[PDB]
């Protein structure tokens, strides 16, 4: 697999690293709204999505459902595990293999993986306003590249 | 799980305690983890046959297996730490948590079985700062999850 | 000095936007010095005169007596955050570098001289959740270190 | 060439840096009551320090002394600092070299800045309690130690 080199190229790019700090601090301000907008646009730009989310319930729902609730704020917590494994290699991609399986148990593919990232772009327009930067798009999208070789 | 919550959000003095203690664990947030896992397996060896997917967990830290979920645990209790003041909140992240236990074969009682490794990681890791009232804390929000179990 | 403290330590506003937007700088606070610094020689290009022992400035991360030196500045301002319950000590902590600027023969017109800086650095790094209460309440605290110049 | 080497060997020591953390934990917990009991041990076992430190004033009414204070809190970010920069060997290096700096312009010898390794032991056994330990203290001598190389 690529995990290893693609974990090892996002660990020594300071440039990189820089754009998702920055944004993560204005993404993680409200890990709840935030989360539950990255997954209200992700049915939004992809509605195959919502079938897989069935254990939710209602996805379109937001806030008002407990479960979608709960799963939003969840995931959250994991873009600041992989935010905070951004020094140290062996970190990120052992944290990247965690929830690698956590994916594959529910035969969610890469390319379905990189899916989030149409989302968290608008999410990032959302969040950022007047500093929105597609660099940092960019970004994001080399992190949830390192998930997608790992699946 | 409603009644649960409310012992733990609707007590300043337990909020105050998880918050302090979190505080401190938060200065290592893997390194809590991999203690935490440690003390289970030490005070309670019993546990290891639940955790089939791991390896070998006593190897600790290289371990990547175990290293990654002792991280990922850590912040299910940041998450936990973080939604103290919305009791709707810690109710659906426990309920979801409740969920990824009850499909590895966790009852309640089982779950119980951290509390004792939890008072010992805050022991060690808060030094003069631990007082009773944090493991008090900690067993009141390990209630939670049990009571969703 | 005492009129300015408490403008700060007595609002329960001021105190929740600098808590606030401490939250969000803290995310990177290397960056955040790096990029506060950057603004002060942008937006205040006169004030670069003052800062010739980093060298070239203008060389950001690269410089390392300027990272070195930004970095610093970035803490400084971490115990003016964690200076706000106690009015005495904003006080002796705001005194002990007004001594450095003063040493330096930095005026309270010239120490000044970072509010606008700040305010572009704030707009920058916490996107919508900027606003202009947030500024104020940096220059609030930037007024207390001015008052002891 | 010295400095670059033993800030390399902070950064690829991570058993080190997990005490570092630590005792981190305990020490931040009151950063102004840790520095001021800091700076009391140091003087109890540097007499030469008290005339060091003249501008501070009468050190031996400790918290009611506004200069002693100021300082104590300023010292214990100089401690977050190092705890910061642990994972970024530039990094390191340019606090160090700061520190290095500033300690030169108040004519502290590489001996005198070793003095602050007994005080911050008994600080650590101070607040470690019944988990101090040993090699915590020689994982704060090694900052201590790269700092006395630029000296
Ligand atoms: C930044 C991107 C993403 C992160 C950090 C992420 C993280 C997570 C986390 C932490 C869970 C809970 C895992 C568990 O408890 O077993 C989860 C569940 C899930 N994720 Fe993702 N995810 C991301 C993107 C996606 C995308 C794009 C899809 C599909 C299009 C997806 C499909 C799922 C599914 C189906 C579940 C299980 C939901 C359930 O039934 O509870 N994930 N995700
Ligand atoms: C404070 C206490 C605990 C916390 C915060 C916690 C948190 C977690 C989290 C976040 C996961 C990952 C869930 C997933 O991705 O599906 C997990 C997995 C697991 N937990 Fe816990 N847990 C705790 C105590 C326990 C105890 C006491 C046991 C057993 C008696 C237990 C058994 C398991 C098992 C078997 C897994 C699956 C491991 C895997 O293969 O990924 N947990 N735990
Ligand atoms: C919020 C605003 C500011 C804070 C908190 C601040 C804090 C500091 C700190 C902590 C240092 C380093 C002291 C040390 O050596 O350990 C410093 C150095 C310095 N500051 Fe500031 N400062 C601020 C704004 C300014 C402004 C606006 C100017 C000039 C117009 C200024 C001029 C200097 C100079 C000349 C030095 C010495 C740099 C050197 O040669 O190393 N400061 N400041
Ligand atoms: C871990 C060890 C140490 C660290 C990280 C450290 C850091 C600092 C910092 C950040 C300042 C404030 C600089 C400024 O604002 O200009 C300072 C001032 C000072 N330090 Fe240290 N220091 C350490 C050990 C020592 C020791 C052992 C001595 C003497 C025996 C010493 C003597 C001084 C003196 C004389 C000042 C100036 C005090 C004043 O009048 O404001 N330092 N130190």
């Amino acid at each position: 697999s690529r995990v290893a080199e693609l974990a090892n190229a996002v660990v020594s790019n300071a440039d990189q690293k820089d754009l998702l700090r920055m944004s993560w601090g204005v993404l993680s301000v409200d890990m709840e709204g935030t989360g539950l907008m990255l997954m209200a646009n992700l049915f939004k730009t992809s509605p195959s999505a919502k079938g897989k989310f069935a254990r939710l319930g209602d996805v379109s729902a937001g806030k008002d459902n407990s479960k979608l609730r709960g799963h939003s704020i969840t995931l959250m917590y994991a873009l600041q595990n992989f935010v905070d494994a951004l020094d140290d290699v062996e970190r990120l991609k052992c944290v990247v293999e965690k929830f690698a399986v956590n994916h594959i148990n529910r035969q969610i593919s890469a390319d379905e993986f990189g899916e989030i990232v149409g989302p968290l772009r608008q999410t990032l327009k959302a969040r950022m306003g007047n500093y929105f930067d597609e660099d940092t798009v960019a970004a994001w999208a080399s992190l949830v590249a390192v998930v997608q070789a790992a699946l | 799980v409603d009644a649960a919550v409310a012992k733990v959000c609707g007590s300043e003095a337990i909020k105050a305690n998880l918050r302090r203690s979190w505080g401190v664990l938060s200065a290592d947030i893997e390194a809590t983890g991999l203690m935490l896992m440690s003390n289970l397996f030490t005070l309670r060896p019993d546990t290891k046959t639940y955790f089939t997917r791991l390896g070998d967990v006593q190897k600790g830290k290289a371990n990547s297996k175990l290293r990654g979920h002792a991280i990922t645990l850590t912040y299910a209790l940041n998450n936990f730490v973080d939604s103290l003041d919305d009791p709707s909140r810690l109710k659906c992240v426990v309920e979801k948590f409740a969920v990824n236990h009850i499909n590895r074969k966790i009852s309640g009682d089982a779950f119980g079985a951290i509390v004792e490794p939890m008072k010992e990681t805050l022991k060690a890791r808060m030094g003069n700062y631990y007082s009773d009232d944090v493991a008090g804390a900690w067993a009141a929000l390990v209630g939670v999850v049990q009571a969703a179990l």
